[PDB]
């Protein structure tokens, strides 16, 4: 029933098939790095991020005269077997967290239903994998083999609190909005969260509050899900496509640019901004997408590789784009099932509707300003659960989200960086 | 992308 149906420990030996040491296509070279296999087609590797880019493999931070005012380092972060064992349970305690939902079950389930198109092929009539959409497994007798996946958790980079989702593109192909989708690589920690106001007008304000609540790092997590999933089913609105933000004078003065991605992401309020002209100009724009998927699809007539039969993965992407399926097996894009499932991934799937499941408090907006980071231990039950996150029931932590109160609950909490006034 | 850079 759990989602992760196996509580591994950082130390557990490898086995080639789960628990391995593997390599990332990052068109680069890269020593082995061990990796856990939480669920079907979701990986987590307990490392600071220092392989998907190459001009981002270095940890130390630079003077601190040339730091900005949201970024926090720690070059030593993530770098002993105790911190990964620490980081794989609290993440996957988070999938636990949000899997108990029915928001997150839905979303999760997506996710895996996710699978990148195979779209790899220059000849029409056959179907091929795309090789920077799966890693690279050492099997026990030391030989690599080649496995698609469609997310993978690791740390972040040299900048701890830079989550956000990465993936390999590709020459011609924009993945993440062509409909194809690619493997999506989330830099997370849950390790550490951050403070926010209960005020709007404070939390709104860069010169106000020193971040009284703490964020549910579950609520992160799933903001980053969020993502993965609109990359994965390669609709992503492009991020050039922003709100020049004329909602909030401290972003006008800064000229802050927020994109559209983010603001559909978020959802409640936020998702208002995109007008419906545009928003139709995108459902328009993906649905023709989706549509030469169709064809793509169509016109292959035989599948390159043996892991799997190409009747198989017709299927399997009849599944993930809910096409049609007509007599002579010809698929087609329905205008009514594609507007319900992009409507799904993008309307019902939101960080605001995540907070209404996991009842707790959140900052209300995505257009405020960051107070604080603190570093924090989900792990211990006494600290954090599935179930209740820090808002442990039965105890003075239960009501009036206290457990997320830093004040109340400071023995959960020590705070690293104040962001207010740097701004 | 958890916030907009500030
Ligand atoms: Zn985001």
């Amino acid at each position: 029933m759990p989602f992760v149906n196996k509580q591994f420990n950082y130390k557990d030996p490898v086995n080639g098939v789960d628990i391995a040491y593997i390599k990332i296509p990052n068109a680069g070279q890269m020593q082995p790095v061990k990796a856990f296999k939480i669920h079907n087609k979701i990986w987590v590797i307990p490392e600071r991020d220092t392989f998907t880019n190459p001009e981002e493999g270095d940890l130390n931070p630079p003077p601190e005269a040339k730091q900005v005012p949201v970024s926090y380092y720690d070059s030593t972060y993530l770098s002993t077997d105790n911190e990964k064992d620490n980081y794989l349970k609290g993440v996957t305690k988070l999938f636990e967290r949000i899997y108990s939902t029915d928001l997150g079950r839905m979303l999760l389930t997506s996710i895996v239903r996710g699978i990148p198109f195979w779209g790899g092929s220059t000849i029409d009539t056959e179907l091929k994998v795309i090789d920077t959409n799966c890693i690279n497994v050492i099997q026990p007798d030391g030989s690599y083999r080649s496995e698609e996946l469609n997310l993978v958790i690791i740390g972040p980079s040299a900048d701890i609190i830079q989550f956000e989702c990465k993936s390999f593109g590709h020459e011609v192909l924009n993945l993440t909005r062509n409909g194809y989708g690619s493997t999506q690589y989330i830099r997370f920690s849950p390790d550490f969260t951050f403070g926010f106001e209960e005020s709007l007008e404070v939390d709104t304000n860069p010169l106000l509050g020193a971040g009284k609540f703490a964020t549910d790092p579950a609520v992160t997590l799933a903001h980053e899900l969020i993502h993965a999933g609109h990359r994965l089913y390669g609709i992503a609105i492009n991020p050039n496509r922003v709100f020049k933000v004329n909602t909030n004078a401290y972003y006008e003065m800064s000229g802050l640019e927020v994109s559209f991605e983010e603001l559909r992401t978020f959802g409640g309020h936020d998702a208002k901004f995109i007008d419906s002209l545009q928003e139709n100009e995108f459902r328009l724009y993906y649905y023709n997408k989706f549509k030469d998927i169709a064809s793509t699809l169509n016109k292959a007539k035989s599948i390159v590789g043996t892991t799997a039969s190409l009747q198989y993965m017709k299927n399997v992407f009849k599944e993930k784009y809910l096409l049609s399926e007509d007599t002579s097996g010809k698929f087609s894009v329905d205008k009514l099932k594609f507007d319900k499932l992009y409507k799904m991934l993008t309307e019902i799937y939101t960080e605001d509707n995540f907070v209404k499941f996991f009842k707790v408090l959140n900052r209300k907006t995505y257009l405020n300003f960051d107070k604080a980071v603190f570093k924090i231990n989900i792990v211990p039950k006494v600290n954090y659960t599935i179930y209740d996150g820090f808002n442990l029931r039965n105890t003075n932590l239960a009501a009036n989200f206290n457990g997320q109160n830093t004040e109340i609950n400071n023995m959960n909490f020590t705070k690293l960086k104040n962001f207010t006034g740097l701004f | 992308q958890r916030a907009t850079k500030m």
